[PDB]
């Protein structure tokens, strides 16, 4: 397994998006993993529609702007046989009527792969060999809100009670000792302006910090 | 969750 990975440097990640005031981080995380998988398969990077997901996956268990889950989203992409691009189905940040139009589909998944819960090495492994991995984390902390740079480590973080889905686009370390001060390169959906260009480095191999490895998964394309 | 902002 490599010492560091950064899928953004390989063209698998779209520019940072903003979920605004709507609880769809789970949709952002889902579209991130999908955009990366579709890229690996076709060599084309296409921004996917989170709005598609907000409005149409209530049957799979999602709740549009009030929460949802990444695997439930992959689940919907599969039952539905498709997912529209952002350009054809724009994000408006509010629960609206499902207007999925298959002529505008640009992605597909036949299911998904899960990572054993709490297993950071399984996660590192999925990251290194597949591409960006959708993950859930506990982001209920002011320190996260105000995060600007470096490795984020918050003592009151939970590894069990999560409220936010993000995307692990890679991992690495700080310094020269590959085995220490490691972090997960995480893509957020609070705009380019939050954190470090919209990303956050989160303590790695520090007991499943903030639950990043608790319920990770990626779509099968 | 949503940004505090
Ligand atoms: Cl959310």
């Amino acid at each position: 397994l490599p010492k560091s990975v950064d899928w953004r440097k390989k063209g698998y990640v779209t520019p940072v998006k903003n979920q605004k005031q709507c609880g769809s981080s789970w949709a952002f995380s889902a579209t991130g993993a999908l955009e990366g998988q579709m890229f690996r398969k076709t060599g084309k990077l296409v921004s996917l529609s989170e709005q598609n997901l907000v409005d149409c996956s209530r049957p799979q268990g999602n709740q549009g702007c009030n929460g949802g889950f990444m695997a439930r989203a992959f689940q919907y992409v599969k039952e539905n046989g498709g997912l529209d691009s952002e350009e054809s189905y724009p994000y408006v940040a509010v629960d609206e009527i499902c207007k999925y139009r298959p002529e505008n589909s640009v992605a597909q998944d036949t299911g998904f792969t899960v990572v054993a819960p709490g297993k950071e090495k399984a996660l590192m492994k999925a990251v290194a060999t597949v591409g960006p991995i959708s993950v859930a984390m506990d982001a209920g902390h002011s320190s996260f809100q105000f995060y600007k740079s470096g490795i984020y480590f918050e003592p009151d973080c939970s590894s069990k009670n999560l409220d936010h889905g993000v995307l692990v686009v890679g991992y690495g370390f700080e310094g020269a000792n590959s085995q220490n001060s490691k972090y997960w390169l995480v893509k957020n959906s609070w705009g380019p302006e939050w954190g470090s260009n919209g990303y956050v480095k989160i303590a790695k191999d520090k007991n499943n910090h903030c639950g990043i490895a608790t319920a990770a998964s990626y779509p099968n394309v | 969750r949503l940004s505090a902002k």
